[PDB]
RNA sequence: UUCGGGUCUUGUAAUUGGAAUGAGUACAAUGUAAAUACCUUAACGAGGAACAAUUGGAGGGCAAGUCUGGUGCCAGCAGCCG
């Protein structure tokens, strides 16, 4: 659809996070 | 609360210095000129000019190699959004 | 219109830098030069630092 | 301490300031025209239809409120009516959740200065089940909280009932949106700028058939004004969105369409449209003057007001003879100079006394206001804007017109001439038309050492030498900047690209705007490919201004050795000729394995070669470089955008990107495969055993011997 | 402390450029400096 | 001389940020 | 030095 | 060894 | 190359105001009616100055001299030197320096060397204690004007370092609508290779003529000999009243010519200042231009200084004719309700002006 | 603490199986003044189980890179910049 929906990175905002397990 | 008058140590050379992470803020409720630490010279980038800086305390616990003495403070909300926000990259600095 | 033929004019520069950005660089503007690969005896009149 | 803060200035009228302006934004097919409606309909008491263009209402006794529904699918219009905008009534999908137009509108206005926000989500009634309602209203609360404050409030409307929504919500929406109690914001109280209302040509029909349906016509604008007092006097230089950078002809003030009720009625007290409550015209139902005359001679006015060059410096005098006979004496100017009896002597003592301290320790202004340094600047603040108020009241006609010009809220109609035909042919009323008072330093060209970096929800790095819509003052325009880092801050340095996640320097040609400004820009415009990412691209705030820069891009030349001795080497296949050696000796070569160098005398037989000394045997293998700077020059490139000039007023297509023009042409990204890295495994090395010369084995004595 | 992982990122080693596989293993600071300490060794028990 | 040259200014610019650091770094300990 | 910092110019003729 | 010795020299300093 | 100017009148003063502004200008019939039609040494040298201190500007000059194209650039100063032309002191070439010093995007460190003094031009004293507490007033602190070597006419051979680093952002606006008290009249009494004896003989004329009042005076005796000294001999005084009050100056000076009476020079100059104080109001007219343009230029406010009908001559007259034809700026003026007197408040909205080159 | 000492089925971003279940969504009923939940519950719903948990603290390493100082080849500051 023409609608654009939001990214996931832009939805949850985890700006900069580390590798965790 | 503070203004940030001018950025110390723009024209150092070695990257994270101490003299680079200081700025200079003048406290709101007397008029009166301190300087206060911003870690991260890219969060220095992130505090520039007439600003409203949220200063909070230093209590270090120990020295390091070359930090400067006799500055005392910490920038902490620069216009009104965190530093370590901004600097994560949750946030957005509005101006 | 005075508008369009500024359009044209911005059309021919558009043109002009599309070919330049998409064509080779200079041999100044690359980097580690070799002795053929950069023109013969230029770096006398080139004047670098 | 809370409620401390850095002192600014709020230019806005007390006496008759302007409708509020308010943006209703969004989405493309989310009830946005029915909130505007509905909104129209609750404040004034009637329905309304084919509304567009700026439409201006008038709320409670001294607010009035101009709607725009934004277009749903123009990011220029989108970028300049936040620029100007006062509350934007942002509202969201609620079945869909957050879009992708919502999250470019917030950054716009986050980087603009961020005016009042205020959501509102609609299609609520379309959820069966009122949990999943609740959970979904509540998440995006907040994420709109971290988008926009935390505890900024939002709005729910359930269903169009009537094409209106329900009248409570409404109502609520309403008086809030009535006590909003806007703030001051630097660009808008620094500039002066209207939004414009009416748009009318003007030419003779006759003359625009001889010329051809190609002369540029004179276009009269009519609307309130924002900001900043325009200078009345005709010829300043304003910009209109989209439309290009013009100059005005000629000004006029007229009576407001919908003067507010208080306005009105004092009006009507003075001298002894309750129907027309609304108006969306877009849509359908003496010393001074002897100074001041030109044709007058100087030394006309001096002679008239009583009854030369400048280059000198001391100003004319008489004859020391007529001076001196004259002042024997000084009493008329001892005055500027400085029981009964004794009462007398007390109060001029304190006389001298006041003179002798006088404005020492005048209140110190601290312990007057209230002991903080805050409230003190603002008081200063105040005073100043008084001072303005009684002197502007002295006087009637000039004090209004020619000395502030008019100062905002004032419904004034104004005509440019040379504007395209094409503006006036294609333009539709659905599109915001604003103008803005540009400064000097605004109007100028040079290049602006600006600091930007990638913005962070954008994909893609952003190459230099590649296009750049960016947004900066009044302006969009499209330039090739060029990303310099300084090495430590020993030179400017350009980089290849946009460091992933942090500022790096920029520098662009483009029109000055003053230091300390943020700007954002984009890379695509165009309506037409957009795809599903995220549009703007790059932020920053302008550092400093001027014409040129010193801008340094890294070569280095690379040798190689052919012959090696012990600290020696002979190098070839680095330069051409004896003479370009010549030029070059005594340099800092270092090799790969990092052992400094020079170079030392050229060579003769071989036409290039030369023997260079290290600190350390080179091998044969390694590789010798001499690090060297070469000056880079920034293109001029500036093309900006006029999509109200285009017809589509989308897809307006600038310069093409590296990577499109590539695909188009069908090209390669080319790369050199010597360039590329690869996974090398080092094995160890067995060092050969030493030998001894055979005189000195001959020579050592017996028990410290090789056994 | 306070520095990111992309701020500790990496970097490659280029390798040998390709026309010279007959001179092999260009020579980085590592084995540079292994080399050098081995022969000065040498001229330590040389002088000796 | 284009080399002698280059070693005299970079010698001056080097002493004026030396100086110009213990300016600065006396300014904050005494300010 | 001269001609390479400075970039405005006079132009005069007689 | 090494490892450990470095890390010693550092607790110390 | 757009807005027109007549006549060799005030010409740096519209080059000046060219420069702030920003627009272009054209000045056309420079002294048309000439044996030698066109600039002099003098203004060619200033065009000169200009262009070494700013950056980015264009300046175009008719091949007969006689119409000159100004298309300015940004301010940017640094460090120079200039060598003034003897035909015009560096108090000429100072007073436009004066104006563009504060908004530069770096400090002002100007050498002159040349003369250093004349009867149309303002003195090296003139110039400190004449202006520099103007500039004060209106917010620039750092500004000084040593005197390395003090000149003469007609050899000259003086230097003056002109230092400017208060690089405000637009002066603060003004409101002084009393005329100060007067407190005390200090001077400056210098000569070149002469006699003390000689200053000293100024020096008594001067106190001669003022032993009427009761204020306090004092003038410092300046006397320089052997090679800081200049090659000519020569001699001058400069006298200023100051108001402490506030801060604010009225100065009135003069030099010696050759054959003049030390005694006589100083009580003229005496009885000139003390003239100069009864027009004045507020301000000399010598120091008023200045005060003028740095309101004009402060930020978009009103500012108020008194002025007296004295003050208010044809000088005054072209003055403000050419900043509306620069700025487009009228200036109000406004009776004050005194009766005694008839002093006039002159009100100036000042445009948004800021010292945009400056880096952050 | 350095010389070294002790001890032992452990190690891996290796392959692979068929099971369990609620977060969620949902006929229904229960609940309730009416509902929304909870508690029960048909049909759905798990292999990056992408159905994507965090907030702090400590340390290392990498380059034809950068800066600064030196009794070569080193040391320091540091390194999103080759
Ligand atoms: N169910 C539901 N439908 C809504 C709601 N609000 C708007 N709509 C629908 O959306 C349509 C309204 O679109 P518009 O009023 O034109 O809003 P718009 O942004 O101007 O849409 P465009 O004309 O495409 O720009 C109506 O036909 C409604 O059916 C709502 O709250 N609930
Ligand atoms: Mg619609």
């Amino acid at each position: 659809d023409g609608k654009r929906a939001i990214n996931y990175q832009i939805l949850k905002n985890k700006g900069l996070t580390p590798k965790r397990n | 609360k503070g203004i940030v008058l001018e950025k110390l140590g723009i024209e150092s050379k070695q990257p994270n210095s101490a003299i680079r992470k200081c700025v200079r803020v003048q406290l709101i409720k007397n008029g009166k000129k301190v300087t206060a630490f911003v870690p991260n010279d890219g969060c220095l980038n992130f505090v520039d000019e007439n600003d409203e800086v949220l200063l909070a305390g230093f209590g270090r616990k120990g020295k390091a190699k070359g930090d400067i003495p006799g500055v005392r403070f910490k920038v902490v909300k620069v216009s009104g959004v965190s530093l370590l926000a901004l600097w994560k990259e949750k946030k957005e600095k509005p101006r | 219109s005075s508008f369009e033929k500024q359009q044209i004019e911005i059309r021919k520069q558009i043109e002009q830098l599309e070919n330049e950005a998409v064509a080779e660089k200079k041999w100044s503007l690359k980097g580690e030069v070799k002795a053929k690969d950069r023109p013969e005896d230029a770096l006398l009149t080139e004047e670098l630092e | 301490e809370r409620k401390l803060h850095v002192p600014m200035v709020d230019r806005t009228p007390e006496d008759d300031p302007p409708p509020f302006i308010v943006a209703v934004v969004g989405p493309p097919g989310t009830g946005k025209t029915t909130l505007i409606r509905s909104l129209v309909r609750r404040m004034t008491k009637s329905t309304l239809n084919d509304i567009q263009g700026p439409i201006t209402v008038v709320s409670g006794k001294h607010r009035r409120l101009t709607f725009l529904e934004c277009p749903a699918d123009d990011l220029n219009a989108m970028i300049d009516i936040a620029k100007i905008a006062d509350l934007v009534l942002l509202l969201i999908d609620g079945n869909f959740g957050f879009e992708m137009e919502t999250m470019e509108f917030l950054n716009i206005a986050q980087h603009h200065g961020m005016p009042r926000v205020l959501g509102v989500a609609t299609h609520l009634d379309l959820f069966k089940s009122q949990s999943t309602l609740r959970a979904s209203k509540k998440r995006l609360k907040h994420r709109f909280w971290t988008e926009v404050y935390q505890g900024a409030k939002l709005f729910y409307l359930s269903g169009v009932i009537n094409g209106r929504y329900p009248d409570r919500e409404i109502l609520n929406l309403s008086r809030f949106i009535s006590v909003m109690k806007f703030r001051p914001l630097k660009w808008r109280n620094e500039h002066p700028y209207m939004l414009a209302d009416r748009f009318t040509d003007l030419t003779h029909p006759e003359l625009i058939e001889t010329q051809g349906l190609q002369i540029d016509r004179k276009v009269a604008i009519y609307g309130y004004l924002h900001g900043t007092p325009l200078p009345s006097a005709p010829g300043t230089r304003v910009h209109i969105a989209g439309v290009g950078d013009f100059s005005v002809a000629q000004i006029e003030k007229l009576p407001d369409p919908c003067p507010t009720p208080f306005y009105q009625q004092k009006l009507d007290d003075f001298e002894r449209d309750k129907d027309k409550l609304i108006y969306a015209p877009m849509s359908d139902v003496n010393i001074g003057k002897l100074i001041y005359m030109d044709n007058i001679s100087p030394e006309e006015c001096i002679r008239r007001w009583r009854g030369v060059d400048l280059e000198k410096f001391v100003p004319y005098f008489d004859t020391f003879e007529k001076l001196a006979k004259k002042w024997k004496s000084v009493d008329a100017i001892k005055e500027r100079f400085l029981r009964e009896m004794n009462a007398a002597k007390k109060e001029k003592l304190r006389a001298q006394f006041e003179i002798e301290e006088g404005e020492n320790f005048k209140e110190d202004d601290e312990n007057n206001e209230y002991d903080t340094w805050y409230e003190l600047q603002k008081a200063k603040i105040s005073k100043q804007l008084e001072i303005n108020n009684i002197e502007y009241q002295e006087m009637t006609p000039e004090q209004r017109q020619r000395i502030e010009g008019f100062k905002a809220g004032s419904y004034v109609r104004i005509v440019f001439e040379k504007v395209p035909m094409e503006f006036v042919k294609n333009f539709n009323p659905k599109f915001p038309i604003v103008m803005g008072g540009l400064l000097p330093t605004e109007i100028k060209f040079g290049i602006v050492k600006a600091r930007l970096r990638r913005h962070r929800w954008h994909k893609k790095i952003l190459k230099t030498n590649d296009p750049l819509v960016l947004s900066l003052g009044w302006r969009r325009f499209q330039t090739l900047p060029i990303y310099t880092t300084t090495d430590s801050r020993t030179r400017t340095r350009m980089l290849k690209y946009t460091p992933e996640h942090t500022y790096c320097n920029a520098a662009f040609y483009g029109p000055l705007c003053s230091p300390n400004t943020p700007f954002c820009g984009v890379q695509i415009v165009a309506n037409s490919d957009t795809g599903n990412g995220f549009r703007i691209a790059a932020t920053g705030i302008v550092e400093e201004i001027d014409v040129n820069i010193e801008i340094v891009k890294k070569l280095k030349l690379v040798g190689f050795p052919y012959k090696i001795f012990k600290n020696t080497a002979f190098i070839k296949d680095m330069f051409s000729s004896a003479m370009e050696v010549a030029r070059f000796e005594g340099a800092q070569i270092k090799t790969v394995s990092g052992i400094r160098g020079e170079i030392k005398r050229a060579l003769s037989k071989p036409e290039g070669h030369y023997r260079a000394a290290f600190e350390d045997k080179i091998l044969m293998s390694d590789i010798v470089i001499l690090r060297s700077w070469y000056p880079v020059r920034v293109k001029k490139f500036y093309n900006p955008v006029t999509s109200l000039l285009l017809k589509e007023k989308t897809e307006w297509k600038g310069l093409r990107l590296t990577g499109q023009i590539r695909a188009a042409m069908n090209l390669e990204t080319p790369s050199n495969p010597d360039s590329a890295y690869h996974k090398i495994e080092r094995v160890e090395r067995h060092f050969n055993g030493l030998k001894v010369p055979k005189a000195v084995q001959k020579e050592l004595p017996f028990k410290s011997q090789i056994h | 402390k306070l520095v990111h992982d992309v701020q500790k990122k990496q970097h490659r080693e280029r390798s040998q450029l390709t026309s010279r596989s007959r001179y092999g293993f260009l020579e980085k600071h590592k084995d540079y400096v292994k080399r050098a300490q081995d022969f000065h060794r040498k001229q330590s028990t040389l002088k000796v | 001389f284009e080399a002698r040259q280059r070693i005299e200014e970079k010698n001056k610019e080097s002493s004026d940020y030396h100086a110009k650091m213990a300016h600065i770094v006396n300014t904050i300990n005494t300010e | 030095k001269m001609m390479k910092n400075k970039r405005g110019g006079v132009i005069d003729k007689r | 060894r090494k490892e450990r010795l470095k890390k010693l020299a550092k607790m110390e300093e | 190359k757009y807005t027109t100017f007549q006549g060799s009148q005030n010409f740096r003063l519209r080059i000046v105001l060219a420069t702030l502004s920003g627009k272009p200008i054209k000045i056309e019939k420079i002294r048309s009616g000439d044996l030698n039609p066109g600039l002099k040494d003098y203004e060619v040298s200033f065009l000169r100055l200009i262009e070494s201190v700013t950056n980015g500007s264009v300046i175009e000059i008719s091949y007969t001299g006689t119409t000159v194209i100004y298309r300015p650039g940004i301010i940017v100063g640094g460090a120079s030197t200039h060598i003034c032309p003897s035909s015009k002191p560096v108090g000429y070439f100072v007073e436009p320096m004066l104006y563009l010093a504060p908004f530069s995007k770096k400090k002002f460190s100007i050498l002159f060397k040349g003369i250093t003094a004349s009867h149309n031009d303002a003195g090296i004293e003139a110039i400190k204690w004449g202006l520099m507490p103007v500039m004060e007033k209106f917010g620039v602190r750092e500004c000084a004007l040593h005197t390395l070597k003090r000149g003469s006419p007609p050899l000259g051979g003086g230097e003056v370092h002109l230092v400017v680093d208060s690089l405000i952002a637009q002066p603060i606006t003004m409101h002084e609508i009393d005329r100060p008290i007067i407190s005390s009249i200090t001077g400056v009494a210098y000569s070149t290779r002469v006699s003390p004896s000689l200053v000293n003989r100024m020096i008594d004329g001067a106190k001669k003529v003022l032993k009427n009042l009761q204020c306090e005076v004092n003038i410092t005796a300046d006397v320089w000999r052997g090679e800081n000294s200049g090659k000519s001999p020569g001699w001058g005084i400069t006298l200023v009243a100051q108001s402490k009050q506030k801060g604010w100056s009225y100065f009135a000076e003069d030099i010696g010519d050759a054959g003049s009476i030390p005694e006589e020079l100083g009580e003229k100059v005496a009885c000139q200042l003390l003239e100069e104080i009864s027009k004045s109001a507020a301000v000399g007219r010598n120091q008023l231009p200045l005060a003028i343009v740095y309101m004009v230029i402060g930020k978009e406010d009103i500012g108020r200084l008194r002025i007296n009908k004295e003050q208010i001559d044809e000088r005054f007259i072209i003055l403000l004719r050419d900043i509306k034809k620069i700025f487009n700026t009228e200036v109000f003026l406004k009776p004050v309700d005194e009766a005694d007197n008839e002093d006039m408040i002159a009100t100036i909205k000042g445009i948004g002006f800021t010292n945009t080159s400056k880096k952050i």
